[PDB]
RNA sequence: CGCGAAGAACCUUACCUGGUCUUGACAUCCACGGAAGUUUUCAGAGAUGAGAAUGUGCCUUCGGGAACCGUGAGACAGGUGCUGCAUGGCUGUCGUCAGCUCGUGUUGUGAAAUGUUGGGUUAAGUCCCGCAACGAGCGCAACCCUUAUCCUUUGUUGCCAGCGGUCCGGCCGGGAACUCAAAGGAGACUGCCAGUGAUAAACUGGAGGAAGGUGGGGAUGACGUCAAGUCAUCAUGGCCCUUACGACCAGGGCUACACACGUGCUACAAUGGCGCAUACAAAGAGAAGCGACCUCGCGAGAGCAAGCGGACCUCAUAAAGUGCGUCGUAGUCCGGAUUGGAGUCUGCAACUCGACUCCAUGAAGUCGGAAUCGCUAGUAAUCGUGGAUCAGAAUGCCACGGUG
RNA sequence: AAACGACGAAAACUACGCUUUAGCAGCUUAAUAACCUGCUUAGAGCCCUCUCUCCCUAGCCUCCGCUCUUAGGACGGGGAUCAAGAGAGGU
């Protein structure tokens, strides 16, 4: 409740957006909520695969969902045709007429949602929680990251007592304002209780903004 | 978010959108003053039995998300506390921190 | 002949037109003292020409566009310096040396949330 | 307030229940249940028994009360005075 | 400020005839931003006192401010609750500043027809050592100079 | 006689996106008139970001929309189908007037 | 403590009063039947009971299917009920205060220390020197957003520098020097000359400069403190009610009261009120909309109503200022509240409970103890305008410029 | 009032794995080496999936939505199998 959320101020400098179509005043609430409502079923149909990212867009009345993961085979499923079987749900769930993509990310440790995922799988198939925290921050330092700082709240190993922990290896800014913050949060559910996870990872310096 | 408010202001937009066009030729026959007394009573009258809780401005804004029933947004359609974490995550096509 | 300027100060703009004769300045279509109330401001819009001795001399013709007497008032002044700078430009000095060349970047902050009006803070309830 | 040319707020019932009362001549007391309702010249010298929630209070509507209404003649607080 | 320590503002150099003290006299005199008028009312007022003085508008200003100029500031420099003044000797400036203030400030309290008359009379009393200004100059001063075993 | 306003929120894909047409335009075409910026509108919105009670807690976000018109007074017989036929990008909006 | 609540007449909103209920107002589910459905008739204030006039909307083998209703339970609902002493998320304060740590090395048998201390300097753990310290992270600054001089690009709904007609209006003929419009940049860096300081860092002057020492304003809140505040935005592990804490709508009350308090508007009257020429802003919102004119109304606004997702039209003759007159120090031609009545906007309905209006009574109050709070520059202080909530209901909130 | 510290030294998908090659880097006097690493590409070991090397046919298509139909090209329809080679990829 002290640091300031960092996607929020690094929206408009190096990070992209998940929504940039045009709506005027009437249809946004819509648009926010199918669009909350395709992310919430892409992640239930999805959860074996490991998916970071979902943007969206609505060029000339269609939608069309791009997904960021790295096991796009469950997706695609055989014979390619899983992609359209389930491009056929999202239409039906937004109306308009519908299309999908992926962009498959190779070497994808660096991905804040990736990287805070399987530790939670981990932590409910009863793996032990130091050796877990020790194994993410080893998988984000080997790809060359500059530094992770991870958050996890509440019982610990499940624990009874919610206490707050944390590590970071490297240098992790939040007041730079060049520094590529990939931020995000996942929560694990165990017999014991829930906990939360919260991910920040600096990318590197990236000069001249946006437009590559 | 109340379920069982979350029903009655839905309630107020399918009744409210079927009665506009009897409703907008009332208002009009008895706002224009080129009319009868006998009709204008008539029609008031008649319009007054109509259902209560389906009149246009007889519900309150309710929150998209969530339901909130104060600091509903007519940009957003959500709330103050909603559109802060849509905002933050950056959803809202161009909703970046401002300094003038 | 014309040797132009384009004062500023405050949310105010001028543009002078300076040319050779006599006085008859004329700003926005009124003349001076029609345009001008504030006596006062009747001064400023004729330093320049004072610290020189153009006063009875040239001419002008200016059109001020933005914010009220409070600094219209000046930009004329400003603009009136940077064009008479481009009469002779030896004058410059003087100019300088008398504060008529710097635009007063002066603006008007804004209400910060929480204070009132700009550094106001509301009053605090003691204890 | 209301439109001129609108009309007052009768209630359908209402006005049927004063119509039965002024043609059989009953001294009993009708009861209301309405409290934003107008007031029509056809009730005078009867006994109207509104109802507040609290109790049905009883007006015996004057000569004096046509364009108003008929619920100003009964509070719903309850208080004359702090002590 | 602790450790900032600034110098003095300029002001404008009052181009109805050019004067610092006529200027800081002025922006003394004007209150709620009304300098146009606070303008026009001492300059009536002067141009009147030039004429019933019988000198320039300068120079009688000038010496009527010299008249009634005081020497002393009593200041509060007291270790603490305890009452403990202190009078001292005052800049040049602000003992310039401090008697147009309290010229300007008889002026409010006299009162006339108008502020420009108030200013005239007051004006035509600090010429020859009378009105307000030079009471008050000598109420400070006597209870300055009566406390002097007190450094 | 026919013009486009083109709206966005990024000056620096709506440059890429008049760019498109222009030069669809001098090619299929001739005589443009080039991309005119009009005033962008910036609305302000303050938020309290307090759950329950805290009336200090606000932050002042603004929604930019700029907008732009580009216009080809003389048309030919392919200008309009070449500017129609365009894989428009998306995010950008087209208003496109042919008196 | 003008807090959520960015606007409680009913609806509302969780409180109160009468009445209807039971896998319920709202969620998936089987045995099937009716297209869903539209107008009205009635008893009840209402909660929802009876029912008729009706429609048979597209489709496989017609042991029919989607969609919507209806009943029968059981698989289910529901909780703004509580637990912020289980929590997530969020926020405020300490505090944009300047510190909080780590790696290696060194020192002491060791706990531990150095670095982080000491002089200058600063807004700073900011910079320098010395010193077993050398470096690094979160940190103080910058990188982010505007203003301040200048360059180029594009010139419409804008400008008329110059030229022309001209209904005297930029109307267009024209154009891109300018103000403005949005895109890319030059640009203030101790860069300089002098003094001081340790031949440093720095500080002070001055020169150029549009700006000078951080050029000027805003977000960015470091490890941690307050079982700090919200299970009432939301989710949430346990208790909980399961023919009622779930659920039904109508009428009240959240707006009341012998009181005390935070905050602000309104006034104390000669810089002040009364009226008549007259002036200069920025930024905004607009299709269930913004809503020019005109006819009217002492006034609110009524009728008719152009244009416009808008550099086009509206909201919107801004004031303080200014030149005149006028009043003359008086509960005042100050002060505008309470009162009876009148219509108007507005939403089915303003007795509880709106606002506007103008005729009429015209309160209090006449710079206010002890205390006490805010501001260091275009800021205090004054004047008006704009924005979101919403049928209307701002002295509250957020912004904008003028004076200064 | 309480607050211990033990065993990725019980690496929990292989992302096909499985092979191997140059440099980088942590390591330290400078290096190597294990691998501690990712990281450009090479080739095939070895399981692979798809279009194939089969033939028949000249299929073939596209502006007018239908058509013999026109420069033309990356254009291309059915039936059982694969001997050994070749493009891609890895549900
Ligand atoms: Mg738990
Ligand atoms: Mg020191
Ligand atoms: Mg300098
Ligand atoms: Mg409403």
């Amino acid at each position: 409740g002290q640091k300031v959320h960092p996607n929020g101020i690094r929206l408009g400098i190096v990070k992209p957006w998940n929504s940039t179509w045009f709506a005027n005043t009437k249809e946004f609430a819509d648009n926010l909520d199918s669009d909350f409502k395709v992310r919430q079923y892409l992640t239930k149909e999805l959860a074996k695969a490991s998916v970071s990212r979902i943007v969206i867009e609505r060029p000339a009345k269609s939608i069309r969902v791009t997904i960021h993961t790295a096991r796009p085979g469950i997706v695609i499923g055989k014979k390619g045709e899983d992609v359209e079987k389930l491009r056929k749900v999202v239409a039906d769930i937004a109306g308009v007429p519908a299309q999908i993509n992926i962009a498959e990310v190779r070497k994808p440790e660096l991905d804040a949602k990736l990287v805070a995922d399987s530790i939670t799988s981990q932590l409910e198939r009863r793996v032990m929680f130091r050796r877990a925290m020790k194994r993410a921050v080893q998988n984000a330092m080997r790809l060359g990251a500059k530094g992770i700082k991870v958050e996890v709240s509440g019982r610990l190993g499940g624990a009874e007592i919610a206490r707050t922990e944390w590590y970071r290896e490297g240098r992790v800014p939040l007041h730079t304002l060049r520094a590529d913050i990939d931020y995000n949060t996942s929560e694990a559910h165990t017999t014991y209780g829930v906990i939360g996870v919260k991910v920040w990872i600096f990318k590197g310096e990236i000069l001249g903004g946006m437009a590559a | 978010a109340k379920q069982s408010m979350k029903a009655r202001e839905v309630k107020r937009v399918a009744l409210a959108d079927k009665y506009f066009a009897k409703r907008a030729e009332l208002k009009a026959i008895i706002s224009d003053v080129n009319a009868s007394d006998e009709d204008r009573w008539n029609a008031v009258l008649k319009l007054q039995t109509l259902p209560r809780d389906s009149s246009p401005s007889r519900q309150r804004n309710r929150c998209r998300q969530t339901g909130r029933p104060h600091g509903f947004l007519r940009k957003f359609g959500l709330s103050r506390i909603k559109v802060r974490e849509a905002a933050m995550r950056g959803e809202i096509p161009g909703l970046k921190k401002a300094s003038w | 002949n014309q040797y132009y300027g384009t004062g500023r100060r405050k949310s105010s703009a001028a543009r002078v037109f300076i040319k050779p004769g006599n006085g008859k300045i004329v700003i926005n279509q009124r003349s001076l003292e029609q345009y001008f109330g504030r006596e006062t401001a009747r001064m400023v819009v004729r330093q320049p020409l004072e610290l020189v001795d153009m006063v009875e001399k040239l001419d002008l013709y200016i059109t001020v566009k933005g914010g009220g007497i409070s600094g219209q008032a000046g930009a004329i002044r400003h603009g009136i310096t940077r064009a008479l700078m481009e009469y002779d430009e030896s004058l410059r000095s003087e100019l300088r040396k008398a504060g008529f060349v710097t635009r007063d970047a002066r603006q008007v902050e804004r209400k910060k949330v929480g204070l009132r009006k700009a550094r106001r803070r509301p009053q605090f309830s003691k204890r | 307030p209301r439109s001129l040319k609108k009309g007052p707020f009768i209630d359908l019932h209402l006005l049927k229940k004063v119509e039965k009362a002024v043609e059989s001549g009953d001294k009993k007391p009708l009861r209301t249940w309405s409290r934003r309702s107008t007031i029509f010249p056809n009730m005078i010298g009867l006994t109207i028994a509104v109802h507040n929630g609290r109790q049905h209070v009883p007006v015996f509507v004057t000569d004096e009360m046509v364009g108003h209404k008929l619920g100003e003649f009964a509070p719903t607080r309850t208080y004359r005075g702090h002590a | 400020p602790r450790r900032r320590v600034i110098g003095q503002r300029k002001i404008l150099p009052d181009p109805k005839f050019g004067s610092e003290l006529l200027a800081k006299f002025v922006n003394i005199l004007m209150v709620d931003g009304k300098k146009s008028t606070a303008e026009s009312i001492v300059y009536s007022a002067l141009e009147t006192l030039a004429q019933r003085s019988g000198k320039s508008e300068l120079e009688a200003f000038e010496v009527a401010l010299e008249n009634v100029r005081p020497t002393v500031e009593v200041k509060s420099r007291r270790v603490g609750g305890s009452t403990y003044q202190v009078p001292v000797e005052v800049r040049p400036v602000r003992r310039n500043a401090l008697a147009m203030r309290w010229i300007v400030e008889a002026a409010r309290k006299r009162g006339d027809k108008s502020m420009a008359l108030r200013l005239a009379n007051e004006l035509s009393d600090a010429a020859e050592n009378k009105g307000t200004a030079v009471k008050k100059r000598e109420d400070v001063h006597r209870m300055a100079e009566a406390n002097k075993a007190f450094a | 006689r026919i013009r486009i306003r083109l709206k966005a929120f990024d000056h620096r894909l709506i440059d890429q996106a008049t760019a498109e047409i222009v030069e669809t335009a001098k090619r299929t075409g001739a005589q443009v008139r080039g991309p005119i910026p009009l005033p962008t509108r910036k609305e302000r919105f303050t938020v309290l970001i307090s759950p329950h009670v805290n009336k200090d807690a606000r932050d002042q976000y603004e929604i930019r929309t700029h907008l732009r018109l580009v216009d080809i007074v003389e048309p030919t017989e392919k200008t309009v189908d070449a500017l129609m036929r365009l894989d428009l990008a998306a995010g950008v909006d087209v208003q496109i007037s042919l008196g």
